[PDB]
C-alpha cells in the first residue's frame, strides 16, 4: 500500500507496456487481482473494467507474486510521468498543491467524476473544486516556464536534461502533484460509471 | 464475494442519502445488490433517470460543437460572397441548416425540461415513500415488540429489527406480492431469529406487517408510472444523440467547401475535445 | 575452362567475395515470402494487419480526405506503443551489447579510421564462420579494444541514445571513407532482424516498417544535434497513417475490422 | 470584418439554447473585436452581446436542487427572476445602502417595507411579508397572465433600498416582490 | 578476374574480365530478334554475384523483365535491396488511394544541392542560351525557398512557375505565390538570390515597368519561344506520372542506389512509338544518374572494389550532353556502363553528335550480330557465346513498399531546444523547488474537510468531503 512518487524513468515504459502484452504479465495479471479484489492499493479505487498492475521495485522484470502491486487507471500513469497524455488513453496536468498527499488527489478525483459522470445532485459543486484544480497548473507553467505544464512534457525535459538521482529529482518534484484530467478520460469515466448503473438497475 | 463497484456505491448510497433512509449499515453489499431485493426497487426509478443522464449529456456536448460551428462562420464571412457566386453555391444549403439547428435547439431543450421534471417528479414521491416507511416501520417496530415481549422465548428489540430486514433482503414483496408470499417472508422472519411457532400469532402479526406492505405496495403502481415515463424519455434522448451528430457532420462538410473560409486547427482542436467519448452507451 | 550457370557460378565465387556464403548452400527461390527467416519486409499494411492497429475512422474525429473511401484508419495508442518497442535496448557500453551488434560496431569503427585492411578481414571470415555451423563473433575483438576511444568514434558515440541508433550513425560516418555496401551484412538476416533493417535502412531516406522506430529516432536526433534517452517517434506514427491511406479496401474486408 | 445586424442576430438565434454556445459567442465576439478595432462602438456592441450571454446563463438554470425532490418552477418569468436573485443577492450584493426601504401603497406611507439585511432568503423574507401587507392593503389586482403571472403594472412603489451601485438590492427586492406580485418589469 | 561474360565459341575457354577494364564502359549492338535483353540481365547477375546494385532501364516495352530480376535478386538473399519505378503503366490512372501498391516514387527534385541545374538545363536536352539563363535563376530562387519554405519541389511546383505573372509577381510585387491560399515574403532573403531573374526580364525585348496586361504581348512571343521545350518536357512529367513523381521522400534517389550497392530497375514505355514523350522519360534518369555523380556528390574516399553496372537499354533515345565521361570526383564509386542500342547505323541515326561520344569513350564494343555475338576488344576480336542466366519464374512479385517518415517540424524543435535551455538554467541555480505560496478558497475548504473527517478507507473519505464541502456552499 505505498505511496506514489512521480518516476520520470527513462526506459520503464518500453518494458512496462512490452509485458502487458504477452501471457507471463497476463497469467499472473489475474492471479494478482484475485488476490486483491480489484482494489487500487494506492488510492482505494474498486472497478473490474481497466486496471493495471504497477511493480514497487521500480523494476519491470522481475514479476514475482509479491513485488507487483493492483494500480487504478491513474495511479498507473502516475508512475511514468515521462509520458502520459501521449501513449494512447490517460492525461494529467501537473499542478501545484502541497495540502493533499497524490494519494489523496487521485482518489478524491474519482469522486469528482462520479459526481459529474453520473450526476446525482453534486455537478455543481464537483466542476466547481475541478476548476481549481486545473487552474493551479498555471503556476507550475510560471515557474518552469510556458508549454511545460504538461507531463507528458515536462517529463521530457528531465531524462532529456539527465537527472537521476533519488534526490534531484526528490527536490525538483515537491510539491507538485498529477491531476488526472477528466476531458481524456471520458472512454473511462463512462464506462465506468454506465457500468455500474447496469448492474444495479437492470 | 460479490462487491459493489466503487462507481456504484458512490451513486448508490448517494441516492439513498437523498431519500435519508440509511437504516442499513453493512447491508449495502448485501442488500441493493440482491436481485429479490426491497432497497433495489426503491433505486431503480431514479437510477434510469441517472443513467439518461449522462446520455441527454453525450448529445448535448454535439449540440454544443454543433452550434459553435455555425457561430464561427456566422461572426465572419455570411455577407461578403455576392448572391449569383460560388458564395452562394452552397451557402443556401448552409443558411438551410442553421434553421434545422435552430429548431433542434428548441426541442432537444423542451426534452432536458421534461427530465428535469421527471426527475423532480419522481423523487419528489420516493422520497414520500421512504420516510412513511421509516415512520410506519417505527410503530411496528413497538409493536411487534409488543407482541415478542410477550413471548415466554426471550428475544431482544434491535435483533427482531435486523431480522426484519433481513426479511426484506432475502425475499420480495414488492412486485410478486400474494397472500402465500407474505408466509414465505413471515417463515423468513422467524428462521433468522432461533425459533417461533405462533399459529394464532402468525395471523397476530399479519395485521401489523400490514403497514409495511401497503407502503410497500405504493412502491409498485408509483413504479407503474415513472419506468413506463423513462423509456419514453430514453427512447426520444437517443434520437437526439444521432440526429444531432447529423447536423454535426452534415456542416463539417457542407463548410468545407467553401472558397475564402475555413476552420482553423486552432479552435477546432480545442473544441473537439470533449467530443472523443463512445456514442453506443445506451443500448 | 567449361561452361557455367546460375547456381554453379553462385558456388564457384562466393570464395573470393564472401559477404555471399551464408546463401550459396540455400535455394531461396521455392521458399515463400512473409515466412521463415528469409522474409521479405512488411509492408505498411501486412504490418498495421501483424500487430492490430486498424480501425475504421469515424468522421468528425479524424475528418477523412473527401476522396477517400474503403481505407483504414490506425489507432494511435497502440502504434506508438509498437513502434517505441522496436528501439533497441539502451546504449551503456560497447561491452555490452548483443555479441553480434559488438562485430558491427567494430566493422565501422576500423573503418572511420581509414585502417580499411582490419576490418576487411572482420567479415571476410566472419561469414566463413556463419556458413559452416555457428558464428563465432570473438574473432573481432583486437579491433574493438583499439579504436573504442579514438576521437571520432566518441564523438559519433556519445551523441545518440539507443544502441540501434549509434550501430546505424556509426555507419553513417564509416561509409564516408569509402563505401561499406550494405550487401556484407548477410549473415546478419537470420541471427538478427531488427538490426538487418535498421543497417539498411541508413542512407536512404525512407525506411522499412520494420524499423520505423529507429529510423525516426536516428533522424529525430540528428536533427536536434542531442542525445535524447526519451523515445521521439511522434513521426513514424504520422508516417504510417499516410502510408495506411494508400491502399484501398474492399468492402469484405472492409467490413471485418472494427473502431 | 465587424459582421452585419442580421449575421449577428442569427448567430445570436443559434447560440439561445445551451449556456456554453451563448458564453462562447460573447467570447468570440468579444477577441474579434479586440484584435480587430475594438472602437467605442465595438465596445457597445460587445456590452451587449456580453448581456446576452449572461441572459441566456440567466433563464436556462434553476436546477433548485431538482434532486432533493423540488421542481424547477416551470414558468420562465419565475425561474429567471429567481436566478436574479441568487446571482445578484449571492455575488454582487454588500450593504448598498444599511435598512433602508420605502415602497408606498398607493399615496399611503403606511405599508412599507421594514429594510431587513439583504441575506439569502432574508431580504427574501422581508420582501415576502412587505409585499403580503401590501396585499392587505390592497391585494393582487387581476391584470393579466403569460403562462402563471399576476400583475400590477402601474402598482405603488418601485424603489425601496437605492443608491448608485444599488442594482443589486434592487434587483433583488424587485424579484422576491415578482414571485408573486409582477409590475411587469418583463422584456426579451 | 572478377566479372564473367562467356566461353569461346571456337576452342572452348572461358573469358572473364577485370575490374580496370570493366569500369570502362562498355556499349553492346544487336537487333531486338537477337536476345539482347536476357544478356543485359545475364550481365547482371555477374555483378549482383559480389554485392553490386546493377541498374537497369528498359524502354523496349517488357513488362515481363521484372519477373525474371525479381526471381533473380531473391536467389541472392539480397531481396531487401530493390526498387521499382515503372512507367509503362497508366496515365493519369491513379488518383488517391490505390488497389495495389504499383511502382516506387522517383524525384530527383527534393533533396537540393543546386546542382539540379546541371540536371535541369540537361534535362532540356539568343534561344538556347536565354533558356539555360531563366531556368538557372529560379532554381535559386527556388531551391533557396525549399530550403525554409513550405514549398516541395516536384515536377509541378516548378512547372507551376514557367508562366510569367507569378513568376513576375515574384519581381515587382516581391511576394511569393504558390499552389495554395498563403501569402509569402521574399523581401529578408538575400539579394544574390532574386537579382537574376531580376535582370532576366529585362533583357527581353519588352517592359512595362507599372502593369503585366501590357508588358506580356511585349514578351509573349519570346517567352514562349524559349521556355517552350522544358514547359512541353514538364508537361508530360508532371500528369502522366502522378505516381511517381508527386512524393516527397523519394524512395530512389540516385545517390543512395549507387553509394549503397542497391538496385534498381526501371522500365519505360516504349521508344519506337512517339519517343517524343518517351524519349523524355529515359533522359529524366540519365540526368540524375550523371548530374547527381559529376557535381552533387557529398576526406578522400577510396576506390570501390566492385564495379556498379548501370545497364542502358536504349541510349539512342535519351541523352545528355557527354554522359560516356564521368568526372574525377566519383571515380570512388567503382562506376561503369552497358550502353545498349537497337543498330549501330539507327544508334547515329537516333540523335546528333552522340555515338562518337559513346564510341570514344568505350574500351569494350559489343556486336551482337545473329554464337550470341563477338567482343571488339582493342587487341583481338573474340568471338563467343554469352552468359545465360535463366532465372526460374518467382510465383509472387512483390514491391516492397515504404514509409515516408520526416525529421519533426521545425515549429516544434526549436521549441524544444528553448524550454530545455531555460529547464536547463533552472537545474544548475540550485533554486528549482517551487516555492511561492497561493492561497484559493476552495482548495482550503477541500483539504479541510479531508483532514477533519475520519474515515479511514480513501474513497469514502473523499465522498464525505465532498457532501460536506457542497453543504457548505
Ligand atoms: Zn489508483
Amino acid at each position: 500500500r505505498c505511496e506514489l512518487k512521480l518516476i520520470a524513468s527513462p526506459g520503464s515504459w518500453r518494458l512496462y507496456s512490452a509485458r502487458k502484452i504477452d501471457e507471463r504479465f497476463k497469467s499472473y495479471e489475474q492471479k494478482i487481482f484475485q488476490r486483491d479484489r480489484y482494489t487500487c492499493q494506492f488510492c482505494g479505487f474498486q472497478a473490474r473494467l481497466y486496471q493495471d498492475i504497477v511493480n514497487l521495485d521500480g523494476d519491470y522484470t522481475n514479476n514475482r507474486l509479491s513485488n507487483l502491486v493492483t494500480a487504478c487507471c491513474f495511479c498507473a500513469q502516475c508512475f511514468f510521468v515521462e509520458s502520459v497524455g501521449v501513449g494512447g488513453y490517460g492525461g494529467g496536468t501537473l499542478i501545484y498543491l502541497p495540502e493533499l498527499t497524490q494519494a489523496e488527489l487521485n482518489s478524491l478525483c474519482h469522486v469528482l467524476f462520479c459526481a459529474i459522470t453520473n450526476d446525482t445532485g453534486y455537478k455543481s459543486s464537483a466542476q466547481n473544486i475541478y476548476r481549481s484544480f486545473k487552474f493551479r497548473s498555471q503556476i507550475v507553467e510560471e515557474k518552469f516556464g510556458e508549454g511545460t505544464s504538461d507531463p507528458a512534457i515536462f517529463g521530457q525535459l528531465m531524462i532529456d536534461s539527465g537527472v537521476n538521482s533519488e534526490e534531484i529529482r526528490e527536490k525538483l518534484f515537491k510539491n507538485i502533484r498529477l491531476l488526472p484530467s477528466r476531458a481524456k478520460f471520458r472512454k473511462q469515466i463512462e464506462k465506468w460509471a454506465a457500468s455500474a448503473l447496469e448492474e444495479i438497475a437492470d | 464475494s460479490q462487491w459493489l463497484s466503487t462507481y456504484g456505491t458512490i451513486t448508490a448510497e448517494r441516492i439513498l442519502g437523498r431519500y435519508n433512509i440509511s437504516l442499513p449499515q453493512d447491508e449495502i453489499l448485501e442488500a441493493i445488490n440482491i436481485p429479490s431485493s426491497f432497497y433495489r426497487h426503491l433505486l431503480q426509478i431514479p437510477l434510469k433517470n441517472v443513467l439518461n443522464g449522462i446520455v441527454i449529456q453525450q448529445a448535448s456536448d454535439y449540440h454544443v460543437y454543433a452550434q459553435k460551428l455555425l457561430i464561427d462562420y456566422l461572426l465572419s464571412g455570411e455577407s461578403s460572397k455576392e448572391p449569383d457566386s460560388q458564395g452562394a453555391g452552397t451557402r443556401e444549403s448552409l443558411e438551410d441548416e442553421r434553421q434545422r439547428l435552430v429548431q433542434l435547439g428548441d426541442e432537444f431543450h423542451k426534452l432536458e425540461l421534461e427530465q428535469d421534471n421527471l426527475i423532480a417528479s419522481s423523487q419528489a414521491s420516493l422520497m414520500k415513500i421512504s420516510i412513511d416507511w421509516n415512520t410506519k416501520l417505527e410503530t411496528t417496530l413497538s409493536k411487534l415488540n409488543s407482541l415478542y415481549k410477550n413471548t415466554n422465548s426471550k428475544i431482544k428489540k434491535n435483533a427482531i429489527r435486523k431480522a426484519l430486514i433481513k426479511a426484506f433482503i432475502h425475499c420480495d414483496l414488492v412486485k410478486d406480492q400474494s397472500q402465500k408470499n407474505k408466509y414465505q417472508l413471515i417463515d423468513k422472519l422467524n428462521q433468522t431469529l432461533a425459533v417461533s411457532v405462533g399459529a394464532e400469532l402468525k395471523e397476530s402479526i399479519l395485521t401489523n406487517l400490514s403497514e409495511l406492505f401497503q407502503i410497500l405496495e405504493a412502491l409498485n403502481t408509483k413504479l407503474d408510472e415513472f419506468t413506463d415515463r423513462t423509456n419514453h424519455l430514453s427512447q426520444q434522448a437517443k434520437s437526439f444523440r444521432t440526429q444531432f451528430y447529423e447536423v454535426i457532420l452534415r456542416i463539417i462538410e457542407l463548410i468545407k467547401l467553401l472558397p475564402e473560409y475555413k476552420i482553423d486547427p486552432a479552435q477546432d482542436a480545442i473544441n473537439r475535445e470533449p467530443l472523443y467519448f463512445d456514442r453506443t452507451i445506451g443500448e | 575452362r567449361k561452361t557455367y550457370d546460375m547456381k554453379s557460378l553462385r558456388a564457384q565465387e562466393q570464395f573470393n567475395w564472401p559477404a555471399i556464403m551464408p546463401i550459396v548452400k540455400e535455394d531461396l527461390v521455392s521458399q515463400d515470402v512473409n515466412k521463415g527467416p528469409w522474409a521479405m519486409a512488411l509492408t505498411p499494411m501486412e504490418f498495421a494487419r501483424k500487430y492490430n492497429l486498424l480501425r475504421k475512422d469515424d468522421a468528425l474525429l479524424d475528418n477523412p480526405v473527401p476522396g477517400e473511401e474503403m481505407t483504414a484508419g490506425i489507432r494511435r495508442g497502440d502504434a506508438k506503443r509498437v513502434f517505441t518497442m522496436q528501439l533497441g535496448p539502451y546504449w551503456d557500453g560497447f561491452e555490452r551489447c548483443s555479441p553480434q551488434a559488438y562485430a558491427l560496431s567494430a566493422v565501422f569503427m576500423a573503418r572511420m579510421n581509414r585502417d580499411r585492411d582490419a576490418a576487411n578481414n572482420i567479415l571476410k571470415v566472419l561469414d566463413k564462420t556463419f556458413v559452416d555451423g555457428k558464428p563465432d563473433f570473438s574473432v573481432a575483438r583486437p579491433v574493438m579494444k583499439k579504436y573504442q576511444n579514438s576521437e571520432l568514434v566518441q564523438e559519433v558515440v556519445a551523441k545518440h541514445a539507443y544502441v540501434l541508433t549509434v550501430i546505424a550513425s556509426l555507419l553513417e560516418a564509416a561509409r564516408e571513407d569509402g563505401v561499406v555496401p550494405s550487401s556484407e551484412f548477410l549473415w546478419l538476416k537470420p541471427v538478427d532482424r531488427r538490426l538487418w533493417y535498421m543497417l539498411n535502412c541508413v542512407g536512404r531516406q525512407t525506411p522499412y516498417s520494420e524499423v520505423a522506430g529507429p529510423f525516426a529516432h536516428w533522424k529525430a536526433e540528428k536533427e536536434m544535434g542531442r542525445r535524447s534517452l526519451v523515445p521521439m517517434i511522434d513521426e513514424a506514427i504520422r508516417a504510417l497513417e499516410i502510408a495506411v491511406k494508400e491502399v484501398r479496401l474492399t468492402p469484405r474486408q472492409m467490413e471485418e475490422l472494427e473502431p | 470584418t465587424l459582421p452585419t445586424r442580421d449575421a449577428l442576430l442569427k448567430a445570436m438565434q443559434v447560440g439561445e439554447t445551451s449556456i456554453e454556445a451563448a458564453e462562447y459567442m460573447a467570447t468570440r465576439f468579444e477577441q474579434i473585436l479586440t484584435k480587430a478595432k475594438l472602437l467605442p462602438e465595438c465596445n457597445d456592441m460587445l456590452e451587449k452581446i456580453k448581456e446576452y450571454a449572461q441572459f441566456v446563463k440567466f433563464k436556462l438554470l434553476s436546477s433548485a436542487q431538482v434532486w432533493s425532490g423540488q421542481e424547477r418552477p416551470t414558468s420562465d418569468y419565475q425561474n429567471t427572476q429567481e436566478n436574479k436573485a441568487e446571482f445578484l443577492a449571492s455575488h454582487l450584493e454588500g450593504l448598498p445602502s444599511g435598512l433602508k426601504l420605502e415602497v408606498a401603497i398607493g399615496d399611503d406611507a403606511k405599508i412599507l417595507r421594514g429594510f431587513s439585511s439583504n441575506g439569502k432568503m432574508v431580504e427574501g423574507d422581508q420582501l415576502k411579508t412587505m409585499d403580503g401587507l401590501l396585499e392587505g392593503w390592497l391585494a393582487k389586482n387581476s391584470l393579466a397572465i403569460s403562462g402563471g403571472a399576476v400583475v400590477k403594472i402601474d402598482n405603488t412603489g418601485n424603489q425601496t433600498k437605492v443608491d448608485p451601485q444599488e442594482i443589486r438590492q434592487l434587483i433583488n427586492d424587485s424579484e422576491k416582490g415578482v414571485a408573486k406580485y409582477f409590475a411587469d418589469k418583463g422584456v426579451g | 578476374g572478377i566479372t564473367f561474360f562467356g566461353n569461346d565459341r571456337k576452342t572452348g575457354e572461358e573469358l572473364w574480365f577485370a575490374n580496370d577494364d570493366m569500369r570502362t564502359h562498355a556499349l553492346i549492338f544487336g537487333s531486338t530478334g537477337s536476345g539482347k535483353t536476357e544478356t543485359l540481365v545475364s550481365l547482371s547477375y555477374n555483378a549482383l554475384v559480389q554485392g553490386s546494385g546493377f541498374i537497369y532501364v528498359d524502354g523496349k516495352g517488357d513488362n515481363s523483365l521484372y519477373a525474371k530480376v525479381f526471381s533473380m535478386v531473391r536467389s541472392m538473399g539480397r531481396e531487401d535491396d530493390l526498387l521499382l519505378i515503372n512507367f509503362m503503366t497508366g496515365a493519369r490512372d491513379i488518383v488517391g488511394p490505390q488497389e495495389k501498391r504499383l511502382s516506387n516514387t522517383l524525384n530527383p527534385f527534393c533533396q537540393g544541392s543546386s546542382s539540379m541545374l546541371t540536371q535541369l538545363v540537361v534535362s532540356l536536352m539568343m534561344w538556347k542560351g536565354r533558356a539555360i539563363a531563366f531556368v538557372e535563376a529560379l532554381m535559386r530562387l527556388l531551391v533557396y525557398m525549399r530550403d525554409e519554405g513550405a514549398i516541395l519541389l516536384d515536377a509541378n511546383t516548378i512547372r507551376n512557375y514557367f508562366d510569367l505573372q507569378r513568376l513576375e509577381s515574384i519581381v515587382i510585387d516581391k511576394v511569393f505565390p504558390r499552389d495554395d491560399q498563403e501569402s509569402v515574403n521574399i523581401e529578408t532573403i538575400p539579394k544574390l538570390v532574386t537579382d537574376p531573374l531580376r535582370n532576366y526580364l529585362n533583357t527581353l525585348p519588352g517592359y512595362n515597368k507599372e502593369k503585366k496586361g501590357k508588358q506580356v504581348s511585349q514578351v509573349l512571343e519570346q517567352h514562349g519561344f524559349i521556355t517552350m521545350q522544358l514547359v512541353r518536357s514538364f508537361s508530360s512529367l508532371a500528369d502522366t506520372y502522378g505516381h511517381i513523381i508527386r512524393t516527397n521522400l523519394a524512395e530512389v534517389d540516385f545517390k543512395d542506389v549507387v553509394l549503397n550497392r542497391r538496385i534498381l530497375v526501371v522500365l519505360l514505355p516504349a521508344l519506337e512509338k512517339s519517343p517524343d514523350e518517351l524519349s523524355n522519360l529515359g533522359k529524366i534518369i540519365v540526368s540524375s544518374l550523371k548530374a547527381m555523380m559529376a557535381a552533387g556528390l557529398g576526406r578522400k574516399p577510396t576506390n570501390a572494389p566492385t564495379p556498379y553496372m548501370c545497364i542502358l537499354d536504349e541510349y539512342g533515345y535519351y541523352a545528355v550532353q557527354g554522359f560516356a565521361v564521368v568526372p574525377a570526383q566519383a571515380r570512388s564509386l567503382g562506376f561503369s556502363a552497358i550502353f545498349a542500342g537497337q543498330d549501330l547505323p539507327a544508334f547515329q541515326k537516333a540523335s546528333k553528335e552522340e555515338a562518337a561520344s559513346i564510341g570514344a569513350n568505350t574500351n569494350i564494343k559489343i556486336c551482337m550480330k545473329l554464337g550470341e555475338a563477338h567482343i571488339f576488344f582493342k587487341s583481338k576480336i573474340v568471338r563467343a557465346r554469352m552468359f545465360y542466366a535463366n532465372p526460374k519464374p518467382v510465383k509472387q512479385l512483390k514491391i516492397n513498399q515504404f514509409l515516408k517518415v520526416e525529421p519533426p517540424p521545425d515549429d516544434y524543435l526549436m521549441k524544444l531546444q528553448k524550454q530545455l535551455a531555460s529547464f536547463q538554467s533552472i537545474l544548475e541555480s540550485g533554486d528549482l523547488s517551487i516555492n511561492k505560496a497561493v492561497e484559493n478558497e476552495e482548495i482550503t475548504l477541500i483539504s479541510k474537510a479531508l483532514k477533519e473527517s475520519t474515515i479511514v478507507e480513501p474513497i469514502e473519505r473523499g465522498v464525505a468531503a465532498l457532501i460536506a464541502f457542497h453543504g457548505q456552499n
